[PDB]
């Protein structure tokens, strides 16, 4: 899997974030995101694509096509600011992306 | 006449998938056990050719059959295989907290009817993890007896799979369709006369007498939030349709749990919860309403004699 | 409610073993498991993900390991452990929860060869 | 003219109500008396 | 040892009013289904006692 290892916004920008793998990963499968605050471990942020848990606000967002997804977190502000990671299953396991540190 | 094993099963996936969303099933069953799979056909040699479902004849069940008799023919022993597809819908009940629910058929499923694919921190699920399955708007053939029958799209089904059958159910929010607590009665005109541990809510006109312990209970409290709104509203419904406004309304509304496990809700006028049941004979609430109004009045008299 | 622990060994000599084990305050696996795996993170990298087991004896690896690692389940302690035969932060997370994915986590204490 | 009603199980609502009666009635014959 | 199936059965109403006027069943069962009626006797071979 990839991702850049950093990403930018002011507070209030609709930063997106990009994530990169196969057609044996993402293309016929499921997207899982995670928000570790640094010296924590990670809450799922969104699950099975654009689907949000109980917590997660609005404007973190989910987007899917081909073998690359996507995370769109609009209203961006200041306790945003963590460990972003992507995964799904490929035909056998579980992965992870690279990772990502949002600054604001 | 020989012999008449017959065995009740439950139908693959795939085709659950198909009897719900067009009202018919296959007139085969195939299984595999050990090595080979084995298969049987409805009349004998028959094709897979598909079955429409139509109604039985009946209790609370309401059944939906492929076939509505029993079949066979004449030179050495032979075995007619008849084969049946059936929907049947059983109301089953589930009580609090909703850990399982059962059917009046036998069927006890260790699962929540509120398990939300979510929420399983919330509720419960304590079946097969292999056999249990949740699915996202999903489509249901709204009347298997008629097969023109419209479509309904459910939000969210499960299906258990079990031995015998495949148990589907329509899952449901909790709190938006359960609430625990219910509209005993209201008493207009009720008196809060304090004492040692306990306050004593005496309602003549229902001729009882109720005591709570002296703090009274959180109205926050979740266990109150279904029927919060209606209390207020049946509060202020009768000061407004009950008495004159040379009376008004002192101190807030107020929540007290009584001994015994009622709940109270109080709103005076002038000029953190017990996971109890409520108690079944209310007498010794007449009883206490008998005591205080007798030694109430007697040392009235007996002091203006005195 | 769930809950995750983890404890072991934390100084491992060059291709010796090591052993992890993580707890569970659920307090069950049964037939209602899911999956259990394991996830090491490098401090300052990405994260990894190790192995996966259900209450079965079965279990899945990654190749990436070229399964040097091999997981053990003893449901009678209510446990699931790791033999492996790359200095890194561990965890412990599961599935509890039909749809999602890995939720649930548990720290798994630090490591280092 | 008659309810379909089924009879109540345990009795003491009436021996309650005889208790409330009699010490009423009592109650109310000494003071009269003594007023 | 093989199988064993047991079906439990309501005798015709004919057999019916014999049993309870005279305290005896027919060593014969037999029911019509589809076209054919089939037939069981008590022992193998057995007549109609
Ligand atoms: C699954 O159930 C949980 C309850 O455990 C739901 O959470 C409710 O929805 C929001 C939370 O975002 C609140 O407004 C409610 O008060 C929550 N209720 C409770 C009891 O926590 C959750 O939304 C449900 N999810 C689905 C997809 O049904
Ligand atoms: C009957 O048809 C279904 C789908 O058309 C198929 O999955 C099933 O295996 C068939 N059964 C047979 C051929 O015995
Ligand atoms: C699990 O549910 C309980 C009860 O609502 C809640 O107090 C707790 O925070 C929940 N745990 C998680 C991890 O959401
Ligand atoms: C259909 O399902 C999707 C995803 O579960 C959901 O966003 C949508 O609101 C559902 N449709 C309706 C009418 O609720
Ligand atoms: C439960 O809440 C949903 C969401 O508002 C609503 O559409 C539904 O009608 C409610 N169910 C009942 C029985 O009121
Ligand atoms: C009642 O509980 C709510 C939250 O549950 C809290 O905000 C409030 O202060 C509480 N009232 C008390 C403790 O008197
Ligand atoms: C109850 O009071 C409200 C305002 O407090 C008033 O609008 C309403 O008409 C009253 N109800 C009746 C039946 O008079
Ligand atoms: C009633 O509530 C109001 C505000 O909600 C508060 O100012 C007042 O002190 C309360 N009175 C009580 C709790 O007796
Ligand atoms: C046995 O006898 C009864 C009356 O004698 C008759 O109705 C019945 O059909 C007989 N069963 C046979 C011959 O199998």
């Amino acid at each position: 899997l990839t991702q850049p290892p950093s990403a930018s916004g002011t507070p209030g920008q609709r930063v997106t974030i990009s994530c990169s793998g196969s057609s044996s990963n993402i293309e016929t499968n499921y997207v899982s995101w995670y928000q570790q605050f640094p010296g924590t471990a990670p809450k799922l942020l969104i699950y099975r694509n654009n689907q949000r848990p109980s917590g997660v606000p609005d404007r973190f967002s989910g987007s899917k096509s081909g073998t690359s997804a996507s995370l769109a977190i609009s209203g961006l502000r200041s306790e945003d600011e963590a460990e972003y990671y992507c995964g799904t299953w490929d035909d056998n396991s579980w992965v992870f992306g690279g990772g990502t540190k949002l600054t604001v | 006449l020989l012999g008449s094993n017959t065995e009740y099963v439950a139908p693959p996936m795939w085709e659950i998938h198909h009897i719900n969303s067009h009202s018919q099933c296959y007139s085969s069953y195939s299984r595999v056990i050990a090595g080979t799979v084995f298969v049987a056909y409805h009349r004998d040699s028959y094709e897979n050719k598909t079955m429409q479902l139509m109604p039985d004849d009946y209790t609370h069940s309401t059944r939906y059959v492929t076939v509505k008799d029993q079949w066979h023919s004449r030179n050495l022993t032979r075995e007619t295989s008849n084969l049946n597809c059936m929907v049947t819908i059983t109301t089953a009940r589930s009580k609090y907290p909703y850990h399982f629910f059962a059917t009046s058929t036998g069927d006890v499923v260790d699962i929540s009817p509120f398990y939300n694919g979510t929420n399983r921190n919330a509720s419960y699920f304590g079946e097969n993890a292999d056999k249990f399955f949740i699915f996202p708007n999903y489509t249901i053939v709204s009347d298997f007896g008629r097969p023109n029958s419209a479509l309904e799209t459910h939000r969210l089904v499960a299906f258990l799979e079990r031995a015998d059958s495949v148990i589907s159910w329509d899952i449901q929010d909790e709190k938006n369709v359960t609430c625990q607590l219910t509209f005993w009665e209201a008493s207009e005109r009720t008196i809060r006369s304090e004492a040692e541990d306990s306050y004593h809510f005496s309602s003549a006109k229902m001729t009882a007498t109720f005591l709570s312990k002296k703090q009274e209970v959180n109205m926050s409290d979740s266990a109150l939030d279904c029927v919060r709104d209606e209390a207020i509203n049946k509060l202020q419904q009768i000061f407004n349709t009950s008495y004159n406004q040379t009376y008004e309304k002192y101190g807030n509304v107020s929540v007290f749990e009584t001994t015994g496990g009622l709940v109270v809700f109080w709103q005076g006028i002038k000029q953190h919860l017990s996971n109890m049941e409520s108690v079944h004979n209310l007498v010794y609430a007449q009883l206490q309403f008998t005591y205080d109004t007798l030694r109430g009045y007697i040392n009235r008299a007996l002091a203006q004699i005195a | 409610q769930l809950q995750l622990q983890e404890s072991g060994p934390g100084l491992v000599k060059p291709s010796e073993t090591l052993s992890l084990t993580c707890t569970v305050s659920g307090a069950s696996i049964d037939r209602s498991t899911y999956y259990w795996g394991w996830i090491r993170q490098p401090p300052g990298k990405g994260l990894e993900w190790i192995a996966n087991i259900y209450y079965n004896g079965r279990a899945v690896y990654s190749p990436s390991l070229k399964s040097r690692v091999t997981i053990s389940v003893d449901t009678s302690k209510n446990q699931f452990s790791l033999k492996v035969r790359d200095t890194a932060v561990y965890y412990c997370a599961t599935r509890w929860n039909y749809f999602f994915d890995f939720d649930y986590w548990g720290r798994g204490t630090l490591v280092t060869v």
